[PDB]
């Protein structure tokens, strides 16, 4: 898992 | 729908950018930094102690407030209808390719002839000074000023660039995008509202949409030199520590 889906999931 | 869409793309635009062109245009009309000892200074106020080369330092700084940008890049797409619709490897693509795009695009309204802005508004670092700065970091910026210049001849305001940076981040021409059709649907409805609001807001110059198009391809080029330079810090500057979130934007570009 990446911190740009983190980004995105949030 | 699309009637509404200019208006809500702005609308974002003004909720997610803590920096935006009539803000940037008030403070450059505010601490100056020019050389070795302003800077010092500047770092005094606006930066807090918990060592490293002045050009290392100015460097983390650069990279924390892309690390900012590219937040509120990524809210600001959310709230592009149909954005959110996607995959979410496809708003991971979008993103990936774009942030640095429109960072540029949206640097040019911090960017005059002489400097730009820093520290949120509180700070002016001179252009002189960052060309007098040691290889490599002396070649960063100089060409993102010559992009902002001939960019601000185009006397863009804040309505237009929203839909310009939208744009940007909603291009089905991304490397591995799934949805590319209904991508770059997407992209025509913001590019068909976006040549309605210039001929509305230029109507004198009824040719600044393809002049547009070409800062489109000029920017993308501009990133891909850029990134180069990303790696020559990141191989040969062991000080240069590069922010993980913008270690994997520019993996595998
Ligand atoms: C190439 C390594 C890389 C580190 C990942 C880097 N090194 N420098 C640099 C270092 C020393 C210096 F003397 C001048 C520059 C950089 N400046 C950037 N710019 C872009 C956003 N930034 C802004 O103010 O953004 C708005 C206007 C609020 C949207 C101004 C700084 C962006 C990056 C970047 O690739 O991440 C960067």
């Amino acid at each position: 898992p990446s911190l740009l889906k983190k980004l995105l999931l949030a | 729908d699309l009637k509404s869409l200019a208006k809500r793309i702005y609308e974002a635009y003004l909720k997610n950018f803590n920096m935006n062109k009539v803000k940037a245009r008030v403070i450059l009309s505010p601490f100056v930094i020019h050389d070795m000892e302003t800077l010092c200074m500047a770092e005094k106020t606006l930066v807090a102690k918990l060592n490293k080369e002045a050009e290392v330092r100015i460097f983390h700084c650069c990279q924390c407030t892309s690390v900012e940008t590219v937040t509120e890049l990524t809210e600001f797409a959310k709230a592009i209808p149909g954005f959110a619709n996607l995959d979410l490897n496809d708003q991971v693509t979008l993103l990936k390719y774009g942030v640095y795009e429109a960072i540029f695009a949206m640097l040019s309204s911090v960017m005059n002839k002489d400097g730009m802005l820093v520290a949120y508004g509180n700070g002016f670092i001179t252009r002189e000074f960052l060309k007098s700065l040691r290889k490599p970091f002396c070649d960063i910026m100089e060409p993102k000023f010559d992009f902002a210049m001939k960019f601000n001849a185009l006397e863009l305001d804040d309505s237009d660039i929203s839909l310009f940076v939208a744009a940007i981040i909603c291009c089905g021409d991304r490397p591995g995008l799934l949805n590319v059709g209904h991508i770059e649907k997407m992209q025509e409805g913001i590019v068909h509202v976006l040549r309605l609001h210039l001929q509305s807001n230029h109507p004198d110059d009824i040719f600044l949409f393809p002049k547009l198009l070409q800062k489109m391809a000029d920017l993308r080029q501009l990133v891909t030199e850029h990134a180069q330079l990303v790696q020559i810090i990141k191989k040969t500057e062991s000080d240069a520590a590069l922010h993980p979130l913008l270690q994997e934007i520019y993996r595998d570009m």
